[PDB]
């Protein structure tokens, strides 16, 4: 019954430690991610509205003249 | 392009209440409607689709048909008596353009009697030959009334100016009456003969 | 946010240019509108200017009178009118717009400018003074419009109601305002009425 018993405690540790370190890598890189994402959010939303001054500054221009 | 509102829309409090905005092809998200009360600047209420500005009442709503678009006020207050724009942008020209506006008026306001206060002249004035008497007629209702005026048991027809009524703070209306003196007149005796709606009232003193 | 110049007289004929400093954010990402409206009617769009590109459109019965510029080191937009004539008296309003990409709806209003055309003459005001007790204030045969009368510099709000003025048949102006108080709040706090008309430019205070 025991004997191998030994052994198996110390892998079902370090591999399962190993896990524990492997985690914390993920949960940082994670919100690096969440971070980057929200600056391309007010990336685009800055984006957008000057698009939109542009295009309503087009259709201004050509009013004025043509 | 051209936007053309009712002149005047009334409705009862707790019924809905609905502005047209009708013209040609107002383009979609271009137009707007507007609230202003008395003397103050417009207040954007909801713009282009059915968007409320943050801060406005979740009970005006915006809709539009064929080349119709209209305010919807769901269980109109009345403290909604106001002033009502809409307004957009031409398509081809990009000119902004208003619509004529729309007075909304709830009714079932409770008649009111006027407050009514009376001012004499100062120690500072009467040294200049002049001398003015006032009359101050807050919160009545309907905004509507005739000050008759008596220097002591007898009327005046001549030197009397008197303003329009105009709607006050809250939703009622106030006015205002005039007759300047002379030393060689005023302190030798008044009376605010202000008429509206029956009830009668004059001051003194 | 938006705050503009102060009201105006001008003689028929002379011009007017009507500031409009906005604040609270990036000023080339504003767009503005110079909206109009004559004493009784309604809103009048004149013209439109986006800061960033530094060019503007007009209503087409104000093209050639109206000149609107915006200044991005002051944060500021213009409005000027030339050639006045009578049917040019109103409250000139700045309006911004573009709040968000999607709202082409003016978010923004300035507190209005009340420009009047006359050639009459500009005469400031005379002020004298006037179970609870109520006391008041008298502005009287001044020209033209408007006048603004503050109570104690600004400590009043909780009971003021000022009342709009007579038009006498000489041509001038009669305004009157009032308050309310405590009648066990009378020899505790000496008080003052601001008249401001600021055409003729008039500052003058007055005690009970």
């Amino acid at each position: 019954c025991c004997g191998g018993i030994k052994k198996e405690i110390e892998a079902i540790k370090k591999e399962q430690e190993a896990i524990k370190k492997k985690i914390e890598a993920i949960e940082k890189e994670l919100s690096g991610i969440v971070q980057q994402q929200n600056n391309l959010l007010r990336a685009i939303e800055a984006q957008q509205h000057l698009l939109q001054l542009t295009v309503w500054g087009i259709k201004q221009l050509q009013a004025r003249i043509l | 392009i051209e936007l053309t509102q009712p002149p005047s829309v009334s409705v009862v409090p707790g019924q809905t209440a609905r502005i047209s905005c009708s013209g040609d092809n107002i383009p979609y998200e271009y137009a707007s409607w507007y609230q202003q009360k008395p003397g103050q600047a417009p207040v954007l209420v909801i713009y282009g689709d059915n968007n409320r500005p943050s801060g406005i009442p979740e009970r005006f709503s915006g809709s539009n048909s064929g080349n119709t678009a209209t305010l919807t006020i769901s269980g109109t207050q009345a403290e909604d008596e106001a002033d009502y724009y809409c307004a957009s942008w031409d398509s081809m020209t990009v000119d902004g353009v208003f619509g004529g506006g729309t007075k909304l008026t709830v009714l079932g306001q409770p008649k009111a009697a006027p407050s009514v206060t009376l001012f004499p002249p100062s120690s500072e004035e009467l040294q200049a030959n002049k001398a003015t008497l006032v009359c101050l007629i807050s919160d009545f209702y309907p905004g509507a009334v005739t000050v008759a005026w008596k220097a002591d048991s007898s009327p005046v027809k001549a030197g009397v100016e008197t303003t329009t009524p105009s709607k006050q703070s809250n939703n009622k209306y106030a006015a205002s009456s005039y007759l300047s003196l002379t030393p060689e007149q005023w302190k030798s005796h008044y009376s605010c003969q202000v008429t509206h709606e029956g009830s009668t009232v004059e001051k003194t003193v | 946010q938006l705050v503009q110049s102060g009201a105006e007289v001008k003689k028929p004929g002379s011009s007017v240019k009507v500031s409009c400093k906005a604040s609270g954010g990036t000023f080339n990402s504003y767009a503005f509108s110079w909206v109009r409206q004559a004493p009784g009617q309604g809103l009048e769009w004149m013209g439109s200017i986006i800061p960033l590109f530094g060019f503007v459109v007009y209503a087409q019965k104000f093209q050639g009178r109206v000149t609107i510029t915006a200044d991005e080191s002051t944060s500021t937009a213009y409005m000027e009118l030339s050639s006045l004539r009578s049917e040019d008296t109103a409250v000139y309003y700045c309006a911004r717009y573009f709040d968000t990409y999607n709202n082409y709806g003016f978010a923004n209003w300035g507190q209005g400018t009340l420009v009047t055309v006359s050639s009459a003459s500009t005469k400031g005001p005379s002020v004298f003074p006037l179970g609870t007790a109520a006391l008041g204030c008298l502005v009287k045969d001044y020209f033209p419009e408007p006048v603004t009368v503050s109570w104690n510099s600004g400590a009043l709000t909780s009971g003021v109601h000022t009342f709009p003025a007579v038009l006498q048949s000489s041509g001038l102006y009669s305004l009157s305002s009032v308050v309310t108080v405590p009648s066990s709040s009378l020899g505790t706090q000496t008080y003052i009425c601001n008249v401001n008309h600021k055409p003729s430019n008039t500052k003058v205070d007055k005690k009970v």
